[PDB]
RNA sequence: GCCCUGAAAAUGGAUGGCGCUCAAGCGUGUUACCUAUACUCUACCGUCAGGGUUGAUGCCCUGACGAGUAGGCAGG
RNA sequence: AAGCUCGUAUCAGUUUUAUGAGUGUAAGAAGUCCUUGUUUGAACGUGGACAUUUGAAUGAAGAGCUUUUAGUGGGCCAUUUUUGGUAAGCAGAACUGGCGAUGCGGGAUGAACCGAACGUAGAGUUAAGGUGCCGGAAUACACGCUCAUCAGACACCACAAAAGGUGUUAG
RNA sequence: GGAAUACUGCCAGCUGGGACUGAGGACUGCGACGUAAGUCAAGGAUGCUGGCAUAAUGGUUAUAUGCCGCCCGUCUUGAAA
């Protein structure tokens, strides 16, 4: 008899994705990525600098 | 992807990232004075009234449909959030000609289980990568009523280009902003 | 709006036997993403016999401005489209930033030229690095050594419909 | 406003209901809509559909016709039904035994179904005795050779 | 160059009437020295059938059918391949897809400034 | 009219068995017919 | 580029008016704000369509639509 | 408006592909395969078979065939092609839009201008146009230009010779 | 050489104020929290309290104020003209 939004309405976004109960005890929504060393090369460098 | 492109630029190269396969089309402008080629291309693109969208895969066919109807949409690239977004706020399916809200994962069940959909975020997922059952998935989806941007549309003037300062064509990523808005 | 710095580079599609075709650089001053490709494929189909639908882009990336909390001078070589053709126009202005100066020059010329932005082009701006090479006098003096000017007549702005006082324009 | 591709309060029609004011029609229209909803027979779907149409689109259906028809091979024990009136025939000479449903029977008809030694039932006897339509044969008079 | 009737044609000029130049139509006539060609002109929201005599150097064989007939052929082949030894082969036409990633080497190919 | 490329059937000559013939012959044959008509009555002017 | 001249009659009158001069003028840029019978959500009316039902041309459920002269059909 | 059928049926003011022209045609039961009869080849055929991986994309629940009649038919305006031009206006063809039959917001006011088409209401957001006061909304912010002894706030056509000026600014 | 910050984007992160709406009318469904019986914001509003109990709200009527509103029918593209 009435659309409720599950963007709001947390007990129907459980009904519609038992995932994300998961989701929010995991906190997957900030998830911190592992740091590299990865550095640029020379020729990018003078590329991105060249006038 | 964050990782091949730290790989290129560390070796000298750039990578260069896989081209869209999937936008998102809304109409900007009303039914009143429209050329008839481009008010045909509307019709077969489901845009039949101001702020209705729909997704579209992008193919040689359908790229020429959307430069016909630049005037007169606004399309992009859609985000995942969009997207989930979208689906969960103002998703709805054609069920025997009738529009028919997605409060429920029976109901994609019982019209999309054929093609292996069997939830809203399996219909999602056939949505942000186009699968081979995109065309009844999408076609299952009503085209989505969005309603004005609750900021409004940031242009004096909406019927120019995107790149001149107007609001119509291809803005790429920027119809996320737009449609979230708009939704 | 705000003018953000780019450079893009682009190529023309890989075809049989002709592997690795030449890359091109441009630096383009855009407020987004979207119109720096735009004007790169402009002036691309202006130079060379490359279109869009047969070319791509292989990287685009954001150039920020080396020192951008010091005093510069800036030498702007434009042009812009006539009837006649092409004019050179020479400018000078005095600004922290690249994107700073372009923005006071594209105001400039909307100001006094009546010119657009799809009709200037931007071809040079270089940082002049003696200030002996200044040669335009409205930059060149607020290079006097132990420059100080007053800022005679202040109006303050008032917040209030009526004052009780008669205002005063000291400074 | 939309921009419609299609025409708007389109009525479908297909003939819902009968134009007569037969209260006895109206009952069997009554007893064969309840029939065609709850047994899923095409049987039911055709008899339904025949009760609704105009006196120019039933024509009538002879003896002789029917004869014609009992004759196919596997056809000799089945009941003839005609959603219309059945009229004798006097150009046949013998008539076989059978059991013919129908809306209205002549006199001359009557008798001749009679003589030959089977019955004429209406259409709800019909519907007691086979409610599924099953061993029936339907038969529809000629149309195009009025004008 | 002999042409039948049902044949497909195009009308090409080696003054009057140039609307028939690049139009392609059926010919139903065939005399010693001229050809009857049919084409359908759009007039209003209707087609209507027009007759037109053209001379032999005018007109030439069509190509329109072509790709068509080869396709039929290839498709036919390709099937009684895929019933010989069984394996999933695809059949329909496709439109352009989008191209994939690559990575670009600037071994060589430095990019250069205009 | 005999070299024209391209000669647009009429509708009139629908329905009888002259449509096949070339437009272009019919017309020459008109003219020829309108050639010996007036050759004639230059005759039978001479005559009378 | 802007400014002045670059021709004007005849009752008293017009950037719509007041008036405005680092504008309340011209060119351009960034935001905020105002409000259509348009868009979004909801209720109600009617129409059409699809289902269910042993006062049944009635009842229940669901969805979408609603401009209009001549003219056509229907219910009052 | 009536009937008969069909209903993965019939399609489409669109794109794609192939092939022409400098926008036309085509994209499968109105098929294809084996087998060699018809007047060593074109073109017509004897019998059998492969289907829901049946022949590009997108959209579409109504389509096809027969009967059956109310009102109307020389209007205006605009855009895009092509031909002839005139003091200057323009004239003749092709095609497509808007209006008459149509209210609503804006352009002060309005037959063709800009938005947008209409059940009765509530709330929100906008379009075009605007935010000194009349008048709902910043005498907002920022960079420049201009002083006219009736500036300008305009239709981008004309006066207009890109003419005249010891006005001003930038090249 | 090592940080920070801006900008952009994401969170099935938390939380405060304001407005409009409350359709439906035994139960059935999908769920959530719980070992559990049970409970719940999950197929549309309930709970507690006050004043009045009549011209108070409301309707009608005469007028005032803000804004809008050209005289109908006919005939002619088109009519205030
Ligand atoms: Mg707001
Ligand atoms: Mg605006
Ligand atoms: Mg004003
Ligand atoms: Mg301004
Ligand atoms: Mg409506
Ligand atoms: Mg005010
Ligand atoms: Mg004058
Ligand atoms: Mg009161
Ligand atoms: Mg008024």
């Amino acid at each position: 008899v009435l659309k409720k939004n599950p963007l709001k309405n947390k007990q129907v976004l459980l009904r519609l994705n038992p995932y994300a109960k998961v989701f929010a005890a995991e906190k997957l929504g900030s998830k911190k990525a592992e740091k590299t060393g990865t550095k640029p090369a020379a020729v990018f460098t003078e590329t991105l600098k060249h006038d | 992807i964050i990782q091949a492109k730290r790989d290129a630029k560390a070796a000298g190269s750039y990578y260069v990232e896989a081209q869209h396969k999937l936008v998102f089309v809304v109409r900007i402008k009303g039914i009143n004075k429209i050329p008839p080629k481009p008010r045909k291309v509307l019709q077969l693109l489901r845009l039949t009234r101001i702020n209705s969208g729909t997704f579209v895969k992008v193919t040689k066919a359908t790229l020429e449909l959307l430069k016909l109807i630049e005037p007169y949409v606004a399309y992009g690239y859609p985000s995942y959030s969009t997207i989930r977004q979208l689906v969960y706020k103002r998703g709805f399916g054609k069920i025997n000609k009738q529009r028919v809200p997605l409060s429920d994962n029976a109901i994609i069940e019982a019209n999309l289980g054929k093609y292996g959909i069997l939830s809203i975020d399996d219909l999602i997922h056939e949505i942000i990568t186009v699968g081979p059952h995109f065309k009844q998935a999408n076609n299952f989806l009503w085209p989505f009523k969005l309603s004005n941007p609750s900021g409004g549309w940031g242009v004096p003037r909406k019927f120019k280009h995107f790149i001149q300062g107007g609001s119509f064509g291809n803005r790429e990523e920027f119809i996320n902003k737009l449609v979230k808005s708009m939704n | 709006a705000h003018f953000k710095e780019y450079q893009v580079i682009g190529r023309r599609l890989p075809t049989e036997s002709v592997p690795e075709p030449k890359l091109f650089r441009m630096r383009i001053f855009a407020s987004n993403e979207v119109i720096a490709k735009s004007r790169y494929w402009y002036f691309l189909q202006k130079l060379h016999k490359v279109k869009k639908a047969s070319g791509e882009i292989v990287s685009i990336n954001q150039i920020n401005e080396a020192h951008p909390t010091k005093v510069k001078n800036f030498g702007v070589w434009v042009r812009y489209d006539s009837r006649s053709g092409t004019h050179n126009m020479y400018k000078e202005i005095r600004d922290v930033s690249r994107v700073a100066a372009v923005e006071t020059l594209y105001q400039d010329m909307a100001a006094r030229h009546r010119a657009r932005f799809r009709s200037i082009h931007i071809l040079k701006v270089a940082e002049i690095e003696k200030t002996a090479d200044v040669k335009r006098q409205y930059v060149k003096q607020f290079l006097t050594k132990d420059l100080k000017f007053p800022l005679p007549h202040r109006v303050q702005k008032s917040t209030k419909t009526f004052s009780y006082k008669r205002p005063s324009t000291f400074y | 406003g939309i921009d419609h591709t299609s025409k708007q309060h389109k009525r479908s029609g297909h003939r819902t209901a009968p134009k007569s004011d037969n209260v006895y029609l109206k009952l069997l229209v009554k007893l064969y809509t309840f029939l065609a909803r709850r047994t899923d027979a095409p049987f039911n779907k055709v008899v339904l559909k025949a009760l609704f149409l105009s006196k120019i689109n039933r024509p009538p259906v002879s003896v002789s016709r029917i004869a014609r028809a009992l004759k196919q091979e596997g056809a000799a024990n089945k009941t003839v039904v005609v959603v219309g009136t059945v009229t004798d025939d006097a150009r046949i000479f013998e008539f076989p035994k059978t059991t013919v449903a129908a809306l209205r029977f002549t006199a001359g008809a009557r008798a001749k179904i009679v003589k030959a030694g089977g019955e004429c039932i209406t259409l709800d006897q019909l519907a007691v005795r086979a409610p599924k339509g099953q061993n029936t044969l339907i038969l529809r008079g000629p149309r195009n050779s009025r004008e | 160059k002999v042409y039948k009737v049902g044949d497909i044609v195009d009308i090409k000029a080696n003054m009057p009437h140039k609307f028939y130049q690049g139009k392609t139509g059926v010919v139903y006539n065939v005399t010693k020295s001229s050809v009857g060609v049919i084409i359908n002109k759009m007039v209003g929201n209707r087609y209507l059938e027009k007759r037109l005599n053209l001379r032999v150097e005018h007109i030439k064989h069509s190509k329109c059918r072509q790709e068509f007939l080869e396709r039929v052929k290839a498709n036919a082949a390709k099937r009684a391949e895929a019933k010989a030894q069984g394996v999933a082969v695809q059949l329909k036409r496709q439109p352009a897809q989008p191209r994939e990633s690559r990575i670009v080497s600037t071994e060589g190919n430095v990019p250069q400034t205009l | 009219l005999d070299d024209q490329w391209l000669v647009e059937v009429d509708d009139k000559v629908k329905g009888t068995d002259n449509e096949l013939i070339d437009p272009r012959t019919l017309n020459r044959a008109e003219r020829k017919r309108l050639v010996k008509k007036n050759e004639k009555q230059q005759r039978r002017n001479m005559k009378n």
